[PDB]
């Protein structure tokens, strides 16, 4: 059934597993028009799948053609994703396919589950962690290629670097989930956190910068400050 | 008008004869009823005194044999058997009546209840979901379970009502996964209707003994599928307009008919709810709706 802080260490086992994010597909601005009513301008956006495990991200840019001459946008955006979810499974070999299916809206069970029909034997969960995957879009190099897209696109990254040669997968997505939710709380001094010292870089190949292993402690422990911080100022406690 | 006469009343039983009821004593003198009307099927059914748990009866319809009631001391229960022997049958009946041994079928001359419960359902449609085929009467009780139960544990006891499931390869097209899913009219059009029940009536008979195995017995598989059969019909934005018509006839008289203490077993909230307000057909069932409102405004 749901995942939740019990079954944790599940994340991290030898089954194939992704999780499944939709909060970018859908993206909109919205304004107002000439004669003062208001309307939306969707921009690009992107499915957010990734085995936990990993670090394999299938970053899949949709493109605001997608949208054009339909309606009920933001229920059509729920089937999209679950559309492009089985081609991906169904693109990948069989040793490769995915054992579950971990989304994190409960609102993407039903278009995935019609849609992966075909397999009944992948297991599409819920989960009851509140997963940061939304603010995927404060990382540069992600949001970079979405904005640029001119097509449907496939891209597919490590959201981990190369940190797996150093730590384990549970650890790495701890650091990645706090990443994002630091982000997800404060953008801009999460990016000056990451940034601040000029010397360490992004590597070309990678999205997060090349921190030593004393300096991830660092970096971790500023960013714990940031999201208990705007906390307490979010609730005045 | 036909009768069905009982060799004995054995046990004290209260007795169902379509939507009447009687209570017998334990050894009263009760040998059957009569002026039972023809056209229609009936069902008989038995809820002992000493065990209020098994509701069990006998769906029939009279034109095809004479049937009589009979209790077996070994099995425990009142049983339907058919008597071949068709001046053995009359004699018995006639001295039984002459004797005024019988009750009357109750029936009201105004009142199309009856007719209006079971106006599609057929006996030959009724002995293809209950499968028993050296009767010609079928036995239905509390606890008997559907395929679709099974498949989620003895099958010569299963109610084989039609499979229904709204996320199935059956129900789903290949490409059409988001438009099948939430408008329904693929599936009850061309695979229900045209593919498995062949027309709207068939349909609706079983809709109808759903209906009334879940009224009768309690039998919880057979309410399942009298709401997923609705559900299927509201959950499609095309539907021919004599079935939405007549949909709405049959359910406001099963609404009508419900005891007005089973409402919260027999009803599903979120059937009808879904149903009369959120559905393609919120609109389409004035009759249904009014009667849901003034009878049942809590479950809404």
């Amino acid at each position: 059934g749901a995942m939740n802080s019990s079954n944790y260490a599940e994340l991290f086992n030898n089954d194939i597993k992704l999780f499944v994010d939709d909060t970018n597909v859908y993206r909109v601005t919205v304004h107002k028009t000439f004669e003062g009513n208001v309307a939306t301008k969707a921009i690009n956006g992107c499915i957010f799948t990734l085995n936990p495990k990993t670090g394999h991200l299938f970053l899949k840019i949709i493109h605001t053609s997608v949208w054009a001459g339909q309606k009920r946008l933001s229920q059509l955006a729920k089937w999209k994703t679950a559309e492009e979810v089985s081609a991906l499974v169904r693109s990948l070999p069989k040793e490769e396919q995915p054992k579950q299916i971990i989304v994190t809206r409960k609102a993407m069970l039903d278009p995935l589950e019609v849609h992966m029909l075909d397999f009944p034997n992948i297991a599409i969960r819920p989960t009851e962690l509140r997963l940061p995957f939304s603010a995927a879009m404060s990382i540069d190099k992600l949001s970079d290629v979405v904005m640029k897209a001119t097509e449907p696109q496939m891209v597919l990254f490590n959201i981990y670097d190369d940190w797996l040669d150093r730590i384990s997968s549970y650890t790495a997505f701890s650091r990645l989930t706090l990443l994002l939710r630091a982000l997800k709380t404060n953008e801009e001094s999460a990016k000056m956190i990451l940034l601040s010292d000029p010397t360490i870089t992004i590597k070309s190949y990678h999205l997060w910068p090349s921190f030593t292993d004393e300096q991830w402690i660092t970096i971790e422990s500023q960013m714990r400050d940031l999201i208990l911080t705007e906390y307490g100022r979010k609730y005045n406690v | 008008m036909n009768t069905v006469p009982f060799t004995s009343a054995p046990i004290e039983v209260t007795i169902g004869i379509d939507q009447y009821s009687f209570n017998v004593k334990e050894n009263q003198p009760f040998h059957g009823i009569k002026d039972i009307p023809i056209g229609h099927v009936h069902v008989i059914h038995f809820q002992h005194a000493d065990n209020s748990s098994m509701r069990y009866g006998y769906w029939f319809d009279c034109r095809m044999g004479n049937f009589y009631i009979q209790y077996d001391p070994k099995d425990g229960l009142y049983k339907m058997m058919e008597e071949r022997d068709g001046a053995k049958f009359e004699n018995i009946v006639h001295n039984f009546k002459e004797r005024q041994m019988m009750v009357s079928y109750p029936k009201i001359d105004e009142d199309d209840t009856w007719y209006n419960l079971t106006e599609f359902v057929q006996m030959d449609k009724i002995r293809k979901i209950v499968r028993k085929d050296e009767n010609q009467f079928s036995y239905v009780d509390s606890s008997m379970t559907t395929v679709q139960e099974n498949e989620l544990s003895d099958p010569a006891h299963s109610l084989n009502y039609t499979v229904i499931n709204f996320k199935s390869r059956e129900a789903i097209r290949p490409g059409h996964e988001m438009e099948d899913f939430l408008d329904k009219s693929y599936y009850l059009n061309t695979v229900m209707l045209q593919g498995i029940f062949k027309n709207s009536s068939n349909y609706f008979g079983e809709l109808q003994f759903a209906f009334l195995n879940a009224m009768f017995f309690g039998n919880y598989g057979s309410s399942l599928q009298w709401h997923a059969m609705i559900e299927l019909i509201c959950s499609s934005a095309t539907v021919p307009k004599h079935m939405l018509d007549k949909l709405d006839e049959i359910l406001y008289y099963q609404i009508k008919t419900l005891p007005e203490q089973y409402s919260d077993i027999l009803l599903n909230e979120r059937v009808w709810n879904i149903c009369l307000y959120s559905s393609f057909q919120k609109n389409s069932l004035h009759n249904t709706e009014k009667i849901m409102e003034n009878k049942y405004p809590e479950l809404l």
